[PDB]
């Protein structure tokens, strides 16, 4: 009941302490069909060369950590053939399987929230100003929330209670989400379909969804337990499609 | 004359109304106030394996 | 022409009417409908989703995550109460900015049962039992475990299942209560006490925290729409 | 020909009678880490009587929640002036300047509907030392310009010919004008939030102003008159109908700052009380 | 009695799936010298997926393209004056003075339809040193005169008896007047271009003014009043319906010069660019 | 009489409405209908007719026929590009005054595939091959035959059939693009290169020209009528 | 009463309207907006001998 | 068209009317003036044991 | 539109008329009806109840 295995392409994930799997709105990923298509050229479907697990860089969960976020896509634009296909085409489409891992002993305590947010438009820490692209995303490196109000030009207002969006963070449960309670489980798994208002889109211009990881109960331990506790993310695209082949763009 | 007769909103514990469409576009029609459907499981129960609620959640 | 006669109400603009009206774009051809995931049909669907409650809303914590954490610890603390609050889902500070309270503040009347879920976030080696009690109105709030013992309550045993649900049932003389609650439409209170106490082995933290989620049951409804008092402006372009 | 249409009302669930119990079924024990909300009722936790519930969730459907007129723009314009631009009013269409309608729409990520648009127009005699005249009733012209259309330069510009643009002419003293507008967007739905850029190099214009592009409105007096100055105010009201929405979002906590961005000032989670145990005494002699 | 009428919507063609090919069929090679336009699709030249296309060509039909009101004449006239001819307005009917409607109609050689005619009438108090009075509401008379009818000489001419001519009387403050007119021409269709003469010796009047001959319009005030001077403006709007057109033509490139001729000034084919290879860079950091 | 009530919109004049109206000529007898050749039923019918494109719109040629002629010649010119332009059928100078562009400029939205036909007008003894390429947007325009080789292209061989057709297929993330195109609704570019080169015998001219026609395919449509910016006046009687 | 009931314009992925004629002349009737026919071959293919489009044009 | 035809109030010693409902809510309908029922025994005879009125009340 | 003609009585307010009128609360959901004792249907029902008469209505 607690064991799980997931296979995609030439990659496989096992786990012995999982809770369940969240299918975002009861909708599994799928390819675009004919009575919903607008673009006319025949699309390419690589199908094992792109649909497989890629692992990003880890972060260190310290006693005073506000939280982390990533933007998708553009966190996977340098990951093998998925990224190469992103560079050469005008239109792309894909769903995802996200898996978050964090293990600790039966003598530690803490609680993390793992949430996926579609169209997470963010605000600037200068009210009459605008954000730079660097402030929203550093590729495979995570951005970091703050515990107090922030200053600086072109940077995101990142105090963790407002989640960079002007809402109450305790309401983020309206989105697809799981929890990692250190006494209960050690991993979270979310399956996310393609969610947009058009059937396809350009993968450089538009961030489809943001992954947020926020500790609600801080990490705590006693006398001589282990101090280093990392968190790891692993994401696999699903049902990937591309249209509009031309010469490779450059940022 | 393409009339529609449907029931009015009343309480619980002569009650219908008639309507005619006059314009050629359906964007001119009145609001659709009498349709009451729901599907809450989309947001409250979005899990792969069904949870019975009389059984323990884990194990 | 046909003889007619105009009644009172002619030539007015009521902002909640429903009439037919001419189109300024005859025969416009709209974009086909796409089947996007996550379609919402009723606001009550949002109200049945749990959301975290800021129970620890005291001075100095209104802008930190500690506002969500209820503290508990080991030792003899049976005389100390854990928490208590009024049941006013749309008016009290504890509840008014959660998802349920946010939905209620667009309305004037509410009715139905409420769910409170409690989760224990200590180490896997901590054990304990708590008493969660709810008192209908008519008396003052209990000041001891013995008095609260007489109301509607549940005894929660911390184990491999980490979450307990206390349901507040609809006990009222009227069908609806006011979202802006007064003495006449009061609903009572909730309190928490130590049933046994928290016991831990050596090498484990001694202090821990509990969290609380709120949502609405499947008998819940609202009525009498109104504007919300949580948003405002001084001039246009805002 | 008559055709009967049957309406099904949807009332809430009853509560079933329940007695004592001593078993291994544990409805009250759950695990929130799964992302699942518990579907327990009072009948699982206490003893209950049977109730036949007749309440209906009719006024919390999306259509009844959104189908009400709301102001979205106000502007002024004069009959005579020495600025040549204060004789007509003009703006770009959206629903982002008045906070109530904006916040209400922003509980959802995507929306699609038709609109019913109403205008309310009032006039007034400007303050002066010499008052008193005999004017005929004033007439007003409202013209809508889709993007790419020619723009008027003054109140006598040729562009007020309105050969292909739709316009409304109206006289004071009559009922407020009204017309309905279909769903007009190059996408499959309107977008309330857009986490992206306008340029393929990840710069340029950020967010909402990339996608809207729905023309402008211009309003003028028609008489070309007024020996003594006068001022008019026009207000616009929107009402959506035949609605569909997708992807609910948490409601806005901070106050709005401008109409182009989601920028905000950090705000508290709620207001404070004396203690985590505090609850006021209300039963006293 | 009710009678059902079924409307058939006409959507555009789908695209069919197509794979690789190596044969002697050459869909891409043609010969324009024949006067034939090639009917190739993307599926003949590349590999394609199957698409179900739901778009409709509804708003580009002739009836939807032409059935919109457009201004065709504006004129002024006074309540009191010392010229005796400035007290009424009059003109000869056509659609050649306002360029938008004219150019739109001139994409076709021949046209035939009915019309819906609307009038918009406004008034104003003339500028002066002494203002202020109490006038009753003004009334207006519009009379149409087919060719050969008697012509009014002044505002009190007997010809305003309108015994057989159709007229409209109207009062300010009410909705704009309107009436419909059938297809009235001695030919089988209206002619927009006529490459001929009026006289059998190949001289006289050239072109359009030979064939139109559709009467005049006269407009006056009815009150016969105004101790202090006032001015009124009348505007006419045309909307065709039940339309048929023949023989399409290239659209007008040069700007119009007058209403009697097709005369023009030589104009360029388009505007220039830097080079035959020039295309601007838009993907830059 | 019958009691009624007037709604908002009474007594207005909307220029796109459709109502019944009294006739000022009762029982008029119209001239019978004649069956004239060439009846038009849809504006798209005019859009599927080819028309010549002024590709060579450089300074000094805007009022001459040379604006329509693309020049080519023999010798080693493989490095030189023949032509290139953006795909903006209603906005770019190259396309806005052709029949298709003229029809589009009355509308705000367009959708569908486009046909470009190329005809070679050299002597019957000239031979050669050309590469015609189209690049969807997202990158800058190619600067060499090798880069353009990677897009959607066709290799045209000059022979007894004198005309080759390059079809631009609808590749877009939205169903419609704006007639007044911006960065967001861009569509890419077209370029031409020498695949082999032009070879001629003695006694023949060495320079030649190519012409280009544009038309719309059978999946093409427009919407959202508007006034055109190509015609204007300063006063009446024009 | 000589009513006509016909379908409204809608989209793809209660919808009909009724009309009465009041005037004695048909030139008083409203516009005919719901007729969508085409015959493009009149202008695009005006040739005597049919051209197959898979075969070469000449020879 | 969902019409209702009912009789008019007249005297004793061509008489009916028609009605159509236009609005979606029954709280918009006109008054119910033609319903005449009574139950006076609720106030005049509220006793447990029935009293015959020809017999003496007591004994 | 349809030709009509207004009769005397238009635009007046008679306090005993009976017309249809638009609702300012569309689709409001009313509280269910309860069966309370003592429902009155006609004023004559009150008139058939005996009541004491002040016959001795003299000064003082
Ligand atoms: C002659 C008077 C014509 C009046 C013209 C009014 C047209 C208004 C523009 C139509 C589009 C409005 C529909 C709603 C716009 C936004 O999508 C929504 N506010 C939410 O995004
Ligand atoms: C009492 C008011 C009567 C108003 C009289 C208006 C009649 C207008 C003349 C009828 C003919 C107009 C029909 C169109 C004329 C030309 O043929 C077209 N503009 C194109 O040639």
């Amino acid at each position: 009941d607690r064991v799980r295995s997931i296979t995609l392409g030439n990659s496989t994930i096992t786990t012995q302490e999982s809770a369940n799997v969240v299918v975002a709105y009861g909708r599994w990923p799928e390819y675009l069909k004919d009575n919903e298509a607008t673009a006319e050229d025949q699309p390419t479907q690589p199908d094992v060369a792109t649909c497989r697990f890629y692992t990003l860089e880890s972060v260190t969960w310290e006693r005073d950590s506000p939280g982390w976020w990533w933007k998708f896509p553009d966190a996977l634009k340098d990951m093998g053939l998925f990224g190469q296909n992103m560079y050469y085409h005008y239109l792309g489409r894909a769903g995802y399987t996200i898996h978050v891992q964090c293990n600790a002993s039966k003598f530690h305590q803490g609680c993390l929230m793992v949430v996926c947010v579609p169209e997470a438009e963010m605000g600037c820490s200068q009210v009459d100003g605008t954000v730079n692209e660097h402030s929203l995303s550093e590729g495979e490196t995570a951005k970091k929330f703050a515990s107090t109000s922030t200053n600086g030009t072109n940077t995101v207002q990142s105090i963790v209670t407002n989640a960079g969006m002007g809402v109450g963070v305790g309401n983020l449960t309206i989105f697809p989400h799981q929890w990692i309670n250190l006494r209960t489980n050690n991993c979270a798994t979310i399956v996310m379909p393609y969610i947009n208002n058009v059937p396809m889109d350009n993968m450089f211009r538009h961030h489809n969804f943001t992954l947020m990881i926020i500790p609600f109960v801080p990490l705590d331990y006693s006398s001589d337990s282990s101090t280093y506790v990392p968190i790891t993310v692993t994401v696999a695209p699903m049902c990937a499609e591309y249209n509009g082949l031309r010469l490779a763009t450059s940022l | 004359m393409g009339a529609q007769v449907s029931t009015q909103k009343t309480g619980a514990h002569i009650i219908h109304y008639t309507n005619i469409n006059y314009y050629k576009d359906a964007a001119s029609n009145s609001a659709n106030r009498q349709d009451f459907s729901q599907d809450p499981g989309k947001f409250t129960e979005p899990v792969k394996d069904i949870m019975v609620k009389s059984l323990p959640a884990l194990n | 022409g046909l003889p007619v006669m105009n009644t009172p109400g002619s030539n007015q603009f009521l902002t909640s009417d429903d009439f037919q009206s001419p189109s300024a774009m005859p025969q416009f051809d709209v974009t086909p409908e796409l089947n996007i995931p996550g379609e919402v049909q009723n606001l009550m669907e949002i109200a049945e989703v749990d959301s975290v409650v800021p129970v620890n809303n005291v001075e100095g914590k209104l802008d930190t995550m500690e506002i969500y954490r209820i503290p508990v610890q080991s030792g003899n603390h049976q005389s100390s109460q854990v928490f208590g609050f009024q049941v006013q889902p749309g008016l009290d500070n504890v509840f008014k900015h959660t998802l349920l309270g946010e939905i209620l503040n667009y309305y004037a009347h509410w009715s139905g049962s409420i769910k409170l879920t409690f989760v224990f976030c200590g180490s896997a080696m901590a054990t304990g039992k708590f008493l969660l009690a709810y008192a209908p109105p008519g008396a003052n709030a209990p000041k001891s475990r013995k008095d609260a013992m007489l109301g509607t309550h549940i005894i929660w045993d911390v184990g491999l299942q980490s979450s307990c649900v206390l349901c507040i049932p609809w006990i009222s003389q009227t069908h609806y209560r006011l979202v802006q609650q007064d003495e006449y439409t009061s609903a009572g209170n909730v309190t928490c006490w130590y049933q046994t106490g928290i016991v831990v082995p050596a090498g484990t933290p001694t202090s821990c925290s509990i969290m609380c989620f709120v949502s609405a049951c499947n008998d819940f409804s609202v009525r009498l729409l109104k504007d919300t008092p949580f948003i405002e402006q001084s001039a246009l372009l805002q | 020909v008559v055709e009967a249409v049957e309406n099904a009302v949807a009332r809430v669930a009853d509560t079933i009678s329940s007695g004592p119990s001593n078993s291994q079924a544990v409805p009250a024990l759950t695990a929130v880490e799964t992302g699942h909300t518990s579907q327990v009722t009072p009948s699982d936790t206490i003893q209950t009587r049977h109730v036949r519930n007749y309440h209906s969730r009719s006024e919390s459907s999306i259509e009844n929640f959104l189908c009400r007129s709301a102001c979205v723009y106000m502007g002024e314009y004069h009959t005579t002036n020495t600025d040549t631009s204060k004789l007509f009013a003009s703006w770009t269409i959206n629903a982002r300047r008045m906070v109530q309608m904006r916040r209400k729409l922003e509980l959802f990520t995507y929306v699609r509907f038709d609109m019913e648009v109403t205008f309310v127009i009032t006039s007034k005699q400007d303050q002066g030392t010499q008052l008193g005249q005999d004017m005929p009733p004033l007439t007003h012209q409202i013209m809508y310009i889709p993007p790419g259309g020619p723009i008027p330069k003054s109140v006598t510009d040729y562009t007020w010919q309105t050969s292909t643009n739709p316009s409304i002419f109206w006289t004071e003293g009559n009922a407020p004008p009204r017309m309905s507008i279909p769903f007009i967007s190059i996408g499959n739905a309107y977008s309330n939030f857009y986490d992206g850029w306008s340029h393929f190099s990840q710069n340029g214009v950020y967010g909402y102003n990339t996608l809207n592009h729905m023309g402008q409105i211009y309003v003028r007096h028609v008489n070309g008159s007024s020996p003594l100055p006068m001022t008019s105010t026009v207000r616009m009201y929107f009402k959506p109908k035949h609605v569909k929405v997708w992807v609910p979002r948490p409601p806005r906590l901070c106050q709005y700052k401008n109409a182009s961005t989601v920028n905000f000032t950090p705000t508290n989670i709620t207001e404070k009380r004396q203690s985590i145990n505090y609850i006021p005494e209300t039963v006293k002699p």
